[PDB]
């Protein structure tokens, strides 16, 4: 029992949940009505679609957060919910690090041009990270076979064998260190393509300053929203992985282990509904289509 | 369904050899001059392009393959076919420095026509590569002829770094958007490999920005 | 000489056609409305054929 | 002298009006309400052929009802087959700046031009093997807007240098030269007869032209704006006018009147492209607001909407025997209605 706030905390979901509701809806036909043109459109495409499922997974946890019995509905999204919003987070996370990745090729090499055979190989990647991480993802949901021990604790870390703990820190570790790659990949690609901006405006314009900052504020948006809402979750991760698996840390400790790592994944959820906005904040031809939609 | 077959055949190897040609003329930069007759326009040509009513010149400068279009042959009414130039480069416009009183002044004549250009509905999004050129015969006609004839808004005192200088923002301002079109100003030299390494920097800047404005960045 | 040539030119072609005999209105109407009656039965645009014979189904 | 001059236009110019108004006794639309109006019209895109990687601009029909031509700016004139949608040939251009396509009525040749001021003219047969070059006429200073193929031996151009031109392709030169408009023109159709074509210039006026003795027949300055689309009625003695103004107009030719407007509070926009049908009765029109109309000649009223392009429309095109209608819109793609 660490606090009835516990009530207070799936409100902000369903506050992130409605307006996501449709946000994503808005991200749903105009990113969909546009052809494949580049690898970006179809990367883009997938986030999109990784942001919706993130959306049908959100009432399912704040029904079972709110009230919900241990057996008929905490089993039930501890063992799929929970375990699809994860790695279609993780999906996102990638897929972001993708879309960092095609724009620096860009701008590091921008007479190149997108072939469909370049395409064809997004395609063929984007198909294979999904089934990669649908193929780390299913032990997690086949594995959770035992029954809920006790019905007052709403914890499901006791509903897992002791394989299925082993092969859930294996889990834990990898992604950690998937999730720190691309960080590194993402944050070191915007810093270059910076820089290859303001080297291109001193070649042509020489000291201008005006249209120099416009994309400094631009990609920093990008780089606070992955940030402060991606990096915090991973930094409580692994102590919350070590209380989970282990029992290293103590009991008193697993109030404010739980509050922060709760904490962090409602900061990481935001990002469903924060990617639509900062991609429509970014693009004004996706501003275009939502004046002209309304 | 022999015939069938064989039209079928035809018609993919007609799509792919069109495929091949297509991504060809995509990896090329396409840059449309405009400008007066006598503002300088040839000379730009006539620098180290080694390779009628347009003059298409090509050239290669650092694995690049470059194609000017000069439209000063069409002596017609510019816009029932400026709309045909939709996806270029950048625009290379040609003014001179010196042609500020000749005679109506040649300077509002171009100003006009570049007024034209910069706020047109064809070419909104449509960098300009802005020459001024013959710079070397503007410093020994600056002192002796100063732009207040042209128009009394020049307070400043006539130099030729001053009204170089002051007489490039005299094209900026016509520019309404100032957001998706950026003029890229230079001074032509007679410095070996230097007035066309501007182009391709200029030509880089645009495509980058055209290359991030497609992936969400712009 | 030049600069009055071209109006010459420009009065004389101007003059010399309006000596074309030119019939009512009605009669051009109706006999376009004859001509759209004609072949409005062989008309695919105007009666929706069958997609049997269609050769674009 | 000029002032005389000037003058007596002015005087003969008023008296030719006063004729006109006192020759229209009846407007069409006052005695068009017997006939019943044909009412909404439904036409889908039966083919999408997608070949192309640039803004079309200009389209032709063979005479066989099947076999098209199409003509971008990706440098490539493309003859394509709409029955089975297959690529019959591909020819690449010298000038991708290319406005008009014309097709030959025999079908051996096609012709293409822009902005090169060269109407190249490629014979389609060519039996000793690949595709190779005809004709090139080069006798126009303006940006060469539209062409149209009499024979296999007699071409007319109509150009940007307010001039038009009859060539003949054995001789590779200019036979006829068209001197009677004031602005530069924009497209011209011939008659079934090919004898008496009109042409469609920017100074607000359609002037008929012989193709014998190349003299001016009529001149209707009917329109307010630069005229850029224009095509004959089926019987050869009416055509329409399509300008910038979103003003389509029909004209005919022994009348010699302002027969009826295409006037509506809708349309703001431009027109780039104006056919017929088999019979006639429905005008097909292409306006800048990125779909065709298909209005009733005789109605006056809009009948059909052809809302499937993304761009601006550039070219239209109905067959002979009205099968199908060709629709390009600036977006690479041709779309086939019924
Ligand atoms: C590739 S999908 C994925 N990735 C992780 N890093 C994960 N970390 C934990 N999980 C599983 O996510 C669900 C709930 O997360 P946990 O923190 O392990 O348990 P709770 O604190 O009760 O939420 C369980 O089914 C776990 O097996 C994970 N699933």
């Amino acid at each position: 029992d660490y606090k009835i706030t516990q009530v207070l905390f799936p409100l902000l979901y369903t506050v992130l949940f409605f307006v996501g509701l449709i946000t994503n809806g808005l991200a749903m036909r105009i990113f969909f009505q546009i052809r494949s043109k580049s690898n970006f459109i179809i990367f883009l495409k997938n986030t999109v679609i990784s942001d919706l499922l993130m959306i049908l997974t959100f009432p399912f946890k704040i029904l079972s957060d709110a009230k919900l019995g241990t057996g008929p509905l905490r089993t039930f999204v501890c063992q799929v919910t929970s375990v699809i919003f994860y790695f279609t987070m993780y999906i996102s996370i990638s897929f972001l690090g993708l879309i960092t990745i095609d724009r620096y090729q860009k701008t590091t090499r921008p007479f190149k041009t997108s072939n469909p055979k370049n395409l064809l190989g997004a395609k063929i990647l984007s198909v294979v990270i999904w089934a990669f991480m649908f193929l780390l993802s299913l032990p997690n949901m086949i594995l959770t076979n035992r029954q809920p021990r006790d019905k007052n604790v709403k914890k499901c870390s006791f509903l897992k064998s002791e394989f299925g703990l082993v092969w859930h820190e294996i889990v834990n570790y990898i992604c950690q260190v998937i999730f720190w790659i691309n960080f590194l990949i993402v944050i070191v690609c915007y810093t270059l393509i910076t820089k290859e901006l303001y080297r291109s405006y001193v070649r042509t314009r020489g000291v201008g300053k005006v249209p120099r900052k416009k994309v400094n504020v631009k990609v920093f948006i990008i780089i606070a929203v992955f940030f402060i809402c991606f990096v915090p979750f991973h930094f409580a991760r692994i102590p919350y992985t070590l209380s989970q698996t282990r029992d290293v840390f103590d009991c008193t400790a697993e109030n404010t282990l739980f509050y922060v790592k709760e904490s962090t994944l409602w900061l990481t959820s935001l990002n469903a509904c924060l990617d639509p906005f900062i991609y429509f904040f970014l693009c004004k031809s996706f501003r275009n289509s939502l004046i002209s939609m309304l | 369904s022999a015939e069938d077959k064989a039209a079928a055949e035809r018609s993919k190897m007609i799509d792919k050899n069109l495929r091949e040609d297509g991504e060809k003329a995509a990896r090329e930069v396409k840059l449309l001059l405009l400008g007066a007759g006598e503002s300088g326009k040839n000379t730009i040509v006539k620098q180290m392009k080694i390779i009628t009513g347009i003059v298409e010149t090509h050239f290669t400068f650092k694995d690049l393959h470059f194609k000017m279009f000069d439209v000063g042959a069409q002596r017609s009414e510019r816009k029932k076919w400026i709309h045909c130039f939709e996806g270029v480069t950048a625009i290379i416009f040609c003014v001179a420095l010196s042609a500020y009183d000749l005679v109506m002044n040649r300077m509002h004549a171009s100003m006009k026509l570049f007024d034209s250009i910069c706020n047109n509905k064809w070419f909104t999004d449509t960098s300009i590569i802005l020459f001024l050129n013959k710079k070397d015969l503007f410093e020994e006609k600056i002192t002796h002829s100063p732009l207040t004839i042209c128009f009394p808004e020049y307070t400043g005192a006539n130099k030729y770094d001053e009204a170089a200088s002051y007489i490039q923002s005299k094209f900026e301002d016509l520019n309404k958007r100032k957001d998706t079109k950026e003029i890229y100003t230079h001074f032509t030299c007679s410095t070996d490999t230097k007035n066309v390494q501007f182009v391709f920097d200029a030509v880089t800047d645009v495509i980058i920005k055209n290359n991030l404005k497609d992936c969400g960045l712009f | 000489t030049a600069s009055i040539a071209q109006a010459r030119k420009l009065v004389e072609q101007l003059k010399m056609e309006a000596n074309i005999d030119r019939i009512k209105v009605s009669k051009a109407a109706a006999d376009l409305m004859a001509y759209c009656e004609a072949h409005a039965k062989e008309d695919p645009l105007l009666t929706p054929v069958p997609a049997s014979e269609n050769p674009f189904r | 002298e000029l002032d005389q001059l000037r003058q007596e236009a002015e005087q003969l110019k008023n008296q030719i009006r006063d004729a006109r108004k006192a020759c229209a006794d009846a407007t069409l639309s006052q005695i068009t309400n017997n006939i019943d109006p044909v009412g909404r019209i439904q036409m889908r895109t039966r083919r999408t052929l997608r070949g192309h990687l640039a803004k079309i601009y200009a389209m032709h029909w063979g005479t066989d009802s099947r076999l098209l031509v199409s003509a971008s700016q990706d440098g490539k004139l493309i003859i394509w087959d709409s029955y089975t949608t297959n690529k019959v040939h591909a020819i690449p251009l010298r000038s991708s700046w290319v406005m008009t396509c014309a097709y030959a009525p025999s079908g051996n040749y096609v012709a293409c031009g822009g902005l090169d001021n060269i109407c190249s003219i490629y014979n389609l047969k060519t039996r000793e093997g690949n595709v190779r070059v005809s004709r090139e006429l080069a006798g126009h200073t303006g940006y060469l807007s539209c062409c149209r193929f009499l024979d296999d031996n007699q071409i007319v151009t109509s150009s940007g240098d307010t001039t038009c031109a009859l060539w003949d392709i054995e001789t590779g030169q200019q036979t006829t030269t068209f001197t009677g408009h004031t602005g530069d023109v924009m497209s011209l159709s011939l008659a079934p007869d090919t004898r008496l074509f009109v042409s469609g210039a920017c100074d607000a006026s359609a002037k008929l032209w012989d193709v014998r003795e190349g003299m001016c027949r009529q001149t209707f300055t009917g329109h307010e704006s630069d005229i850029n689309a224009i095509c004959f009625f089926p019987n050869g003695n009416a055509f329409a006018t399509g300008s910038d103004d979103a003003t389509c107009r029909l004209f005919d030719l022994r009348a010699d009147q302002e027969l009826m407007t295409y006037s509506h509070d809708n349309i703001i926009c431009g027109i780039t492209s104006v056919s017929f049908s088999k019979s006639g009765r429905l005008l097909l029109a292409g306006y800048d607001d990125f779909n065709c109309n298909v209005w009733d000649a005789l109605k006056a009223d809009r009948a059909g909407v052809l809302a499937g392009h993304d761009n601006r429309v550039s070219c239209l095109g109905v067959t002979d025997d009205g099968m199908a209608v060709a629709t390009g819109s600036w977006d690479s793609f041709l779309k086939i209605w019924n």
